[PDB]
């Protein structure tokens, strides 16, 4: 067998890397700024041992000069520069990354991290330009010109016509006739704000007015510092830079993880719900913001950035390959945000503004997420019969629980006024049982999945549920039910199939009758919400044996008026009235209004 | 080599439904109830419910299922079959009811065997769409969000 | 200036193309099958001129042989094969694509389209394998072995130990110890079902039971044929192959566009709403399904595939670069689907099943889309006072319009029973004006953006709107209003700030009073829907001067009972009763139920 | 060269609001109404409404606007300013009312000048969130879906 080294076709590899690698055309600016940043990290590293190399050009900056009169976009940097041998080896060879070679040559204990590791990022500039004119100047060499028209060969010529620069590299990009948009002020600022916003070196842009120098990276990244030394106004300016929001962030959670996977994430909580926002950075370079399994949907209300160095970047640095470390970051983000939510709960003044804007998000997490369902339950705050003045927590609900109460009672509705005076509270108030108030449609969706809190089962009072009772009460209530048995039979066959059964309930002290949904099914509010969604059961008739209306009803039945006209009309009127008090929207509202107009006319002595 | 077909596999799901064992059991047998959450059903027998060893077509005749054995509110075993599948392929699905009186829920542990290897995700994802979410929205046996 | 040709570092280019190009690991199988497909397209092309080249191996197939006892995944193909010179030039040189060179050498008028155009897809197999053993055999050369361990060089040896194959290429992939998942039956079938489902040649998989051959591409793509020759059962099997749905597609729209941009799209309409599905193919090869703006959100209920050849594929063929031709395909998809919707509307029997499942999607398009807002308006079907038996169209609503009606009247509500008997219809029925019935919450969102249909302005009868009237009626109605002016003033200051004004309306013939929302604002149903969303004004009191209740009310006011206890209690009762009839969910239902219980007790002579 | 700042630009939007000009005009002036749809406002004057040449801070003092001229239900001109912007940068926004009685709507043509070049999308996207959708949800001046 004969051995052959692998080869590569150069005339076709250039077309594949330039045209069929990078999706967006504006990515060419991100690679040139990154290369300028890497160059500024080499000369700065040499300044730690020999300051003479830096005194040639002490000002470290990145200057961008658009020229509409010449259709040339110049990008000047004061880095280490490239020698004649480096222009033909590092810049003239595909996949040759001199920046990565400089990283491997660093001493043990260095603190200079660079981005250049592939070696094909320079060729990305030809997406918007036809020919490039790279002007380089190093301390240990002369000033040369690197000119190439994206063909097959490049020309290296001793610079004898351009300006004499001290140190660095100048890149003259002859943009295409159809790519002249990158010479405008708006497009240049857009790419830097998108990809090179947190460069460690000031990026200067020559803006004409009179020509001025515009600093496009005034905001510095805060993930390189400890969260203790960072003040509050610094986090506010950082939030206003990563996001277009105008208000200050309500809360900021800056943590750092080390070990097998290191990443520094600064997560902000806005003041109001924005009804992916987590950006990913790799060494002061924006990668992408389309991470799918990075943060759950119910948690997507927060913003911030995540800087890491172990992310498997692809050739274009526009997306992350399929890996197993993203779910590790996802768990850490959820863990730190839940712990951050507990820190907000420690201050009642701050948690009020947090809950008044992100209540739906917390309740959605209990409905969707299961790993931290019990953890997010500590954040749910609702009103009750004993807390009509403030939003009480589920933990405080257990503290006020008597020794004989073992069920968390709650009630759903459309608003607070519809549940604070509901007749279903008369039974629990007589037994001194606190009942939670639910005013949002998503409240029942959260309790449907929780089902328990600190060993107490969630029980909806609108559903058919039995309450604690003694043998003395059962002996007196059972004999009273059978006396109303002909009445319950009379109320059953009159309504027809509208209800499943007519029973004598003792949980009603003031209302003469009410309607409760069947157990194991949806509630009164749930049926109303499901039928009211723009993108989108069994009832029980209960009567109160202590009200004078029901007492008069059983009298008319015993007289022989089971099919009497007045009894049937009064039963249907009381049935539809109980639907309104229970929260059921009655069908055919004109039949109800017609019966009301009759009683109104009879009240006015109008026959 | 010879030309033939692949092997079979088995999956296991536990979709939780808020419905008593009496109503959920009759949901998969009552022909009037079946036509509600399926919107397409053709029964060979003219009986009021599903009997043992009774074939019936669902979803435009593409799904062929047959009740081979069933216990009173506890077991439901069907011979599930798809029209796109080959003739020797016959899948068996077992439904076990677990009524939890503490939370008023009901866990329906589904053991589905006989599924082709290249048909795992097709019958599992659709089971949460045509069997789980369809009943939860038609009869209201649980919230969907 | 000295000129230097561009070079490439081979030892690093291999690591970049293999590791940092392809995101998913399963993509290695798509490239090998595509290469096998290209090989089967070269020998087949030669069969058109010389059949002797095909008689060596007439059976054209792709055989995949997993071997768990050896950890080797073999992929056999009966293509043209590679000679010794081709294994060292086409397979040994990076970015060298012998398939693309064969395409450029085709004669004028060929009908053989291949996928191989880059020249780096072969190297993708090393993502899951350490060393490869390519066994090739061509007609004009001998059988050789191409072995390479993804290092720096490859070995070419005359095959003298393996089996003697007729013609084609065998690839033995020594998978990694952690990549043994690709040797199972499930993972192999998953990748072919995902990427190589519509290969023009049968893909054989050796499945052990006894070993059998499994065909993984039994379903053939229908976009290569004309839509006329394709029957209905072929479209049903194609829909069941591209999607996991079990039911037959309700409608199929197969069109083809030529010219500056050619693409063949087969779009299916399911039977029910699935509450991106459009796949993109390039020459019988799946590319991606994550198109951002290929189809609007309101139109995402349809499925199907789109095959094109002008898509700017990237190096990994996993996504499409930013371009301007996708919006051209988007307009053609919308145009063809809207025309397809009109074809469904021609058959009343088929449109009933289409509207009963995709009514919300069509109404959402009128609310969201503006370019085809008037076009989608022809598909809206609702009930009316004259169409209580069938869903009438907006076009038929104009045909039944009298010569004096110039406004489309509609009413919102929770269901059909709440709007079919509403008292707001008595005025329009007296004038013989048809009124549309709206039962879905999204109905008002569609009419809020349409605002007009065939020159007729959409008018909601629940809002304050003036009706046609003559000078004779205005002279008799104006003098009647001022007689009820003390009554309207009495009803105003009693309710307080609950209503904005109390006016005497003549649009009520049976109901004594009703509530209508203020103009320019939300309606009664809109306020109910907005407050009932899980993810989330002004009223007017109108009285009827012809009802005996209002006649008795003005009498009590003239007697001196403007602040009478009976008058105030009756006004509040009539006001809340009007809220129920109009569709308003009144607050504090117990205060209403308490007043009903009083009239119930007074009706039973209970003091 | 010298160090300084960039130039300015101008944008034009037409957010349609379902509200009469009377209510919409007073919405941007009534201090009680402004605090509703902004949830944060710092009015320096002790008057019941906004007067000519009156500065007021919005959204936690980050937004600085001043009514320099206003017609009667027809024109609203404000000197909009952001705290993140430089001192010489002062933007001007003009609001014109185009209430229509046939469709029962009102088109508020907004001509916003003086915006920095690197602040176009930041003030345009937020205008549809803090100014357009905020009023449509607080007072109900149009449906949001
Ligand atoms: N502006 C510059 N100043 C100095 N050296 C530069 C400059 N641009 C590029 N280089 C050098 O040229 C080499 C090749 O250029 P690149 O193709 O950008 O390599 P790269 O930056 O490592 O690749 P990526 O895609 O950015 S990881 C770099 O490794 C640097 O050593
Ligand atoms: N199984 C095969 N049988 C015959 N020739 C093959 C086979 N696989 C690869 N080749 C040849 O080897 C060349 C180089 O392989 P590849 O890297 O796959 O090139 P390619 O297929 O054009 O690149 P892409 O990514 O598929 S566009 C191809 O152009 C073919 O001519
Ligand atoms: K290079
Ligand atoms: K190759
Ligand atoms: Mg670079
Ligand atoms: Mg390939």
């Amino acid at each position: 067998g004969e051995t052959f080294e692998f080869q590569a076709e150069i005339t076709q590899l250039m077309s594949l890397i330039i045209n069929t690698v990078y999706s967006n055309k504006e990515i060419f600016l991100r690679e040139l700024i990154s290369n300028a940043s890497d160059a500024l990290d080499k000369i700065r590293y040499q300044a730690l041992s020999d300051p003479k190399q830096l005194e040639t050009e002490p000002d470290l900056f990145i200057r961008i000069t658009p020229k509409p009169e010449e259709k040339v976009l110049e990008i000047r940097d004061s880095g280490i520069g490239m020698t004649k041998a480096e222009l033909i080896n590092n810049l003239g060879t595909i996949a040759k990354s001199g920046t990565k070679a400089f990283m491997e040559a660093l001493s043990a204990g260095a603190d200079v991290s660079m981005i250049g590791q592939f070696g094909v990022g320079f060729y990305s500039l030809f997406l918007v330009a036809d020919r490039v004119q790279v002007i380089s100047k190093n301390n240990e060499d002369e000033q040369y010109i690197w000119e190439s028209n994206a063909g097959g060969s490049f020309t290296v010529t001793l610079d004898e016509v351009n300006e004499r620069i001290g140190r660095g590299t100048v890149l003259r990009l002859f943009l295409k006739d159809d790519q002249l948009e990158y010479l405008e002020e708006k497009r240049i600022k857009e790419v830097i704000k998108r990809h090179s916003e947190f460069v460690a070196y000031p990026i200067q842009l020559l803006v004409t007015k009179v020509q001025e120098l515009e600093e496009l990276n005034k905001t510095k990244p805060l993930w390189t510092r400890n969260p203790s030394d960072i003040t509050q106004e610094e986090y506010n300016a950082f939030y206003k830079s990563i996001s277009n929001d105008w208000e200050d962030p309500l809360y900021v959670k800056h943590f750092s993880v080390e070990g097998q996977l290191e990443f520094r994430a600064i997560l902000f909580i806005p003041k109001r719900a924005p009804f992916n926002n987590i950006k990913l950075y790799v060494r002061r370079v924006f990668i992408t913001d389309e991470a799918e399994d990075l943060i759950p949907e119910w948690l997507s209300f927060v913003k911030g950035v995540v800087d890491s160095e172990d992310l498997p970047l692809n050739l274009s640095r526009e997306m992350l390959q399929q890996n197993k470390i993203m779910k590790v970051i996802r768990k850490n983000i959820v863990k730190k945000l839940i712990e951050a939510f507990n820190e907000i709960a420690e201050d009642s003044e701050q948690f009020d503004k947090f809950y008044s804007a992100f209540a739906k998000n917390i309740k959605l997490g209990v409905h969707e997420d299961t790993q931290n369902r019990a953890a997010l339950a500590k954040l749910l705050r609702y009103n009750s019969t004993k807390s009509v003045d403030e939003l009480t927590s589920l933990t405080d609900y257990v503290t006020r629980m008597p020794e004989h109460q073992k069920n968390i009672y709650y009630i759903t509705g459309e608003s607070l006024k519809a549940v604070e005076k509901s007749p279903f509270l008369d039974a629990l108030k007589a037994k001194n049982f606190e009942v939670l108030f639910l005013t949002d449609p998503i409240d029942e969706y959260a309790f449907t999945q929780l089902k328990e809190f600190e060993g107490k089962t969630l029980v909806d009072i609108t559903k058919d549920f039995e309450l604690e009772e003694t043998d003395e009460e059962k002996a007196e209530r059972e004999k009273e039910i059978k006396e109303y048995e002909p009445l319950t039979k009379a109320l059953k066959d009159i309504l027809g199939d509208q209800v499943e059964k007519v029973v004598v309930s003792y949980k009603l002290l003031d209302a003469p009758a009410a309607i409760r949904t069947g157990q194991f099914g949806w509630s009164a509010n749930m049926e109303r919400i499901m039928k009211a969604q723009a993108l989108r059961s069994k009832k029980t008739f209960e009567i109160s044996p202590k009200s004078p209306i029901i007492k008069e009803l059983k009298k008319r039945v015993d007289e022989g008026g089971a099919q009497d006209k007045t009894v049937k009309d009064l039963t249907n009127l009381l049935f539809e009235t109980a639907l309104l008090t229970s929260g059921f929207s009655l069908e055919e509202p004109t039949s109800f209004a017609s019966r009301i107009n009759r009683l109104i006319s009879l009240g006015l002595n109008i026959d | 080599p010879q030309n033939g077909s692949g092997n079979s596999t088995s999956i296991y799901l536990e979709p939780t439904f808020n419905v008593p064992s009496s109503e959920l059991y009759e949901t998969f047998l009552d022909k009037q109830r079946i036509l509600a959450w399926t919107r397409s059903a053709q029964f060979f027998n003219s009986g009021p419910k599903l009997e043992t060893k009774e074939k019936f077509e669902l979803f435009g005749g593409n799904v062929i299922s047959e009740l081979v054995s069933c216990e009173k509110d506890k077991k439901l075993v069907f011979h599930w079959k798809l029209k796109d599948w080959s003739a020797p392929f016959n899948s068996t699905i077992e439904m076990t009811f677990h009524e939890s009186q503490e939370f008023h829920e009901t866990k329906l542990q589904v053991k589905w065997t006989g599924i082709p290897v290249g048909e795992e995700d097709r019958v599992r994802a659709n089971f949460e769409e045509y069997y789980v979410r369809s009943i939860k929205l038609t009869f209201g046996f649980g919230a969907v969000l």
